């Protein structure tokens, strides 16, 4: 008797589920618009830095999350970064942000702007009152970096030790292994592989709410 | 005297704060598991609570002076537990009472329908109750990063619960800003990579055996229980309990029979390393005596033996053409050990793994009774007395010709660059017609020049004085890139030296078995007569290098001095009676001087003891055992001597 | 030299704190809007909530951690007549402010037909021009008044008790009031365990009368 | 000459065996009536582990004796 009821008001969560869903849309529509406003004092940020040195390497280092990513050997690399922004999507695509990471010209590759993005959702998933605490993150775009000629830092050229077949003399064989490096996330795993998907969902989630609009308190 | 060993429960000072710690690691390395790491520490500053002694163990009395030693049967640990989480510790708890954490673990034994076989992996999942009351199951591998035993209390993040099964309960909604917190109810087994090893009483079953089938797996039972580790305490109500202290008391099995039973272990100490020639009762041993038991098929169990008398009592056993069962050759006391070696065969000893051989099959050793037959516990079932028959265990010059079989056949050496390898024995040859002054030699057959053959003497004040050993050298294609290949010619059917095999395999550090180019015969040779033929030979066997000092060194080292003794007369005796087809004439030469002074020599350390000690090597507490033996072979080799043309000067 | 470019830095922070504030007040609006939405839904479930759910709210109190500390034996039958728990926001131009409205049925332990716990939250770029620090927070309660009947009140209970006299220590048989341990006192704040109950709002607020289905059916959880 | 083998099955191969021939030939003959490949196979004569590379007859083996099949892995 009563369970027929509460299934009904189930359903009646499921479309206030929805509800939230259009509620969290226009939340991203009001954060475009107001980072249109917000635009003036990035910008006044991007004159400022011609400048504050290393400036977005030394915020990622102040942060638990990214301290992770950044090698040593990262260092003359990321150093380089003259800028970070976030865009958000347009009216009509499901919701997403792209933290875009202008370079100034380098020794290391050619991209004068770097770009990434992430995909969130914007609907339910079934019948029953799924969970969502606004925009989740799903998937990400991975891009390549015009490095210059043998200046890839995610790929280490590494001369391993091996042996001659049947001789058994030692020699050194020119190989390339993946290594460890601030860069990574920008070739993320494909379709542990889910664990480092969450790990860089999380990632760029305090990029985009936590890093950008608040760059100078974690300077 | 050293006074700890693995495993051994201490006390002592970590972070200025007693605690109670593990011996893991000795020459101490100590680690105080309850919350510490490994670090190292001296004995003089800890306090030990609780030795480790283990089945198997051979173990002698702390206090009494009686150096006598024996083998410990069964281990009673009284326990000290503290329930986690919460700090109640609960003292004494029997460990034969506490159960183990999960059904199978590690590498335990078990036995499928008939197979017996070791855990390689096992595939576990933990069943969890929530908050919410939702009864699941999870893979550990999911849950090693929830922030395991049954009734543990742990959170985690919703998604974690992605891929796990929903047993009961009403399902939560996964989202990523909830929080779970779950009790664990149980922990199963999923499943199980068997490595098997041997069929009981076709082909393997399955590897990952499916759940479905894991109730027929039995596992194994003994009790090891050290400090730390995990268990369920049941109320006379599984609680997950913490073992923080152990109260070792064991039953011991004396080498003069008596069986001390309920001996704290404090009062005792293990022997870490045995002289071969010590047999506590139940060791199955087979004669050495020229005349005695010319038939094979008759085997020894030692029933009691008097340390310091080197002397043994034992059991001659032969099995029954007919039938299953043995009988009783004979008994005989006052046998010395020296004339009777471990079985090449029957090593039974307690926990170790055996298989029945024309109702349970698989099980463990437990006591090796003093009567013929022997006790296995299948599984836990029952203790069963059954007969080793059906029970399966788990100075230079260059000769002429060629050797008559000696030396090295069937190598077809060819060397990859043979005029490197002339260049390299053209100067190996100068150095050693330029750089052997003490006595030892060589020479090289013309044919397969490769084959040196060598000849040493023994050093002076040495079981091996005056000690004459040969050796064949074969010196490999890419020499001397590498050692060359020795093999010292072994007729004794015994071991000689810690290092000198029967099987003819030789071993020194030089022999890489360091070695390089430089390397050379001179320096294989100059090794040969300062290690392989040194003062106290017991000293030359995978270690025992920190015994220097310790009187277990002293007493082993003794008492393998006699038995090399006994050793090398028995060479001595072989070699003159049917010697080789080369090396003969200064065999002879080498037989008349000194050769009869070895007997001289041996028969004035029997007359010098008899009277009570002259000196050259530890040997002063001459045994009823050795003076036996080395009569019964110093006999024989007069005998030798004489039959062989070589009278006494 | 570089501090000044810092400092330029920080006071731009302080702008974007400002526009953040007006972000977040924004956001205060689209969900007041978004409300005019929602309570079609809401009062679907205030309607169908043997007749409707019994103890509706009572059950989510019991099945929410924060809320089943906050639930007492005694408490409970007088809990088991709380008809709906809704949220209402304030006016447009006010200080973001919204109220907790426990809607009560007829009963015989106090009278007043709704409890309306009103809160409110931070609407500044931060107490300091310098610093800056933002996001919707409770900085404050408003608690409301609560009635009785003679005798059934549950916040203060009445017993008979051998008290010692103050400074004397004579013996006093007795009827006393004391502060009892109550849900309602969850309506009572401490005028300016605050932040305690700052929070258990908030999660009234963003959780369980939003989404009750997910912790009344068992199918959602906190701690 | 005749010898018997016991299988853990419980079957008995009986095998007619020259006193001088060697353990493998004994090994080839347990496969060819049971299948076991020699390598995968551990002859035992009164608690014997015998090893293959040697004589029966110094085994001393002898008419009507038993041998028994164990196997490793």
């Amino acid at each position: 008797v009563v369970k027929r009821r509460v299934n009904a008001l189930k359903n009646l969560q499921v479309k206030c589920a929805q509800i939230e869903a259009k509620f969290y849309e226009e939340v991203h529509d009001l954060e475009r618009k107001y980072a249109v406003l917000y635009q003036p004092l990035f910008d006044k940020r991007f004159e400022i830095i011609n400048g504050i040195p290393e400036f977005w390497l030394t915020v990622f280092k102040n942060v638990d999350l990214l301290s992770d990513m950044v090698q040593e050997h990262d260092e003359p690399i990321l150093k380089h970064l003259k800028d970070i922004k976030v865009k958000f999507s347009d009216a009509g695509q499901p919701m997403s942000f792209v933290l875009e990471f202008h370079f100034e010209p380098n020794e290391y590759f050619t991209n004068e702007v770097l770009t990434k993005t992430y995909r969130m959702r914007s609907e339910p998933d079934d019948s029953d009152p799924f969970s969502f605490d606004g925009p989740e993150i799903m998937g990400c775009t991975g891009c390549q970096i015009d490095w210059k000629k043998g200046k890839n830092v995610t790929l280490k050229t590494i001369k391993k030790k091996q042996k001659h077949k049947g001789r058994g003399t030692v020699r050194t064989v020119t190989k390339t292994v993946s290594n460890d490096s601030f860069f990574n996330f920008f070739a993320p795993p494909e379709v542990d592989a889910e664990a480092i998907l969450a790990a860089d969902f999380e990632i760029g989630h305090f990029l985009r709410e936590r890093i950008i609009p608040r760059s100078v308190l974690y300077f | 005297q050293r006074l700890l060993f693995s495993h051994d429960l201490v006390s002592g000072r970590y972070r200025g704060s007693v605690h109670f710690g593990l011996v893991r690691l000795i020459h101490v390395r100590v680690q105080w598991y309850p919350e510490g790491v490994k670090q190292h520490v001296k004995e003089t500053k800890l306090k030990l609570e609780d030795r480790s002694v283990v089945p198997r163990d051979v173990v002698r009395h702390m206090r009494s002076t009686d150096s006598q030693c024996g083998t410990v049967i069964d281990v009673n640990i009284d326990c000290a537990v503290k329930l986690i989480g919460t700090n109640c510790i609960i003292y004494p708890v029997n460990s034969k009472d506490l159960q183990h954490i999960w059904p199978f673990m590690y590498g335990d034994y078990i036995a499928y329908d008939c197979w017996l076989g070791k855990v390689y992996d096992l595939k576990n999942q933990i069943i969890l109750k929530l908050s919410n009351g939702a009864r699941c199951s999870m893979n550990t591998e999911d849950g090693a990063k929830l922030y395991f035993y049954p009734g543990q209390v742990l959170i985690g993040p919703a998604k974690i619960f992605s891929s796990v099964q929903w047993l009961s309960g009403v399902k939560p909604v996964l989202s990523t800003k909830s929080k779970f917190r779950v009790v664990v109810e149980e922990v199963q087994v999923v499943e199980l990579k068997v490595t098997w090893i041997t069929k009981s009483f076709v082909s393997p079953p399955p590897s990952v055996i499916t759940q479905e089938n894991l109730g027929r797996v039995k596992r194994l039972d003994h009790a090891q229980r050290q400090l730390g580790e995990r268990c369920l305490y049941v109320f006379p109500d599984r609680v997950a309990v913490e073992v923080v202290t152990t109260m070792t008391s064991a039953d011991v099995m004396w080498q003069d029979g008596s069986v001390e039973c309920n001996i704290r272990s404090n009062d005792l100490f293990p022997v870490h390393h045995l002289d071969n020639n010590e047999f506590c009762p139940g060791d199955f041993v087979v004669d050495k005596r020229v005349q005695s038991c010319p038939d094979p098929a008759v085997y020894g169990v030692v029933q009691s033996g008097d340390h310091i008398g080197r002397t043994c009592m034992v059991k001659w056993f032969k099995l029954r053409p007919s039938g299953d069962d043995v009988e009783l050759i004979g008994e005989e006391e006052d046998v010395s050990v020296y004339d009777i070696a471990d079985h090449p065969d029957f090593r039974f000893r307690t926990t170790d793994i055996v298989i029945r051989i024309g109702e349970p099959s698989v099980g463990q050793v437990a006591r090796v009774d003093v009567s013929s037959k022997v006790e296995v516990v299948w599984a836990d079932n029952s203790k069963t007395i059954i007969l080793p028959q059906h029970l399966y265990n788990i100075v230079f010059s260059v000769l002429e010709f060629a050797p008559s079989n000696h030396s090295f056949k069937k190598i077809e050496f060819q060397p990859p660059e043979a005029k490197k390898f002339f260049s390299t024995v053209r100067k190996e040859m100068a150095l050693l017609a330029t750089s052997l002054p003490e006595g030892i030699m060589v020479k090289t057959f013309e044919d397969r020049m490769d084959l040196f053959s060598a000849l040493i003497k023994g050093p002076t004040r040495t079981p091996y004085e005056d000690g004459l050993y040969l050796f064949d050298i074969q010196l490999p294609n890419i020499y001397p890139a590498v050692p060359p290949h020795f093999c010292y010619l072994s007729q004794c059917s015994g071991r000689l030296n810690p290092n000198l095999y029967d099987n003819g395999k030789v071993k020194v550090s030089l022999l890489g078995t360091r070695w390089t180019s430089k390397s050379s015969l001179l320096q294989v040779l100059i090794s040969i007569q300062g290690l392989i033929l040194v003062n106290e030979p017991y000293y030359n066997e995978a270690g025992f290098d920190s015994d220097r000092g310790l009187q277990e060194g002293y007493e082993n080292s003794r008492c393998y001095n006699e038995m090399a003794l006994i050793r090398v007369v028995q060479s001595m005796t072989q070699l003159v009676r049917r010697p080789p087809e080369v090396f003969e004439q200064e065999i002879r030469q080498h037989f008349s001087t000194g050769g009869w002074r070895l007997v001289n020599r041996i028969e004035s350390w029997l007359e010098t003891h008899a009277l009570l000690p002259d000196i050259g090597f530890p040997l002063f507490p001459l045994s009823k055992g050795f003076i036996k033996s080395i009569r019964g072979v110093l006999t024989q080799f007069r005998a030798a001597l004489l039959e062989a043309g070589m009278p006494e000067c």
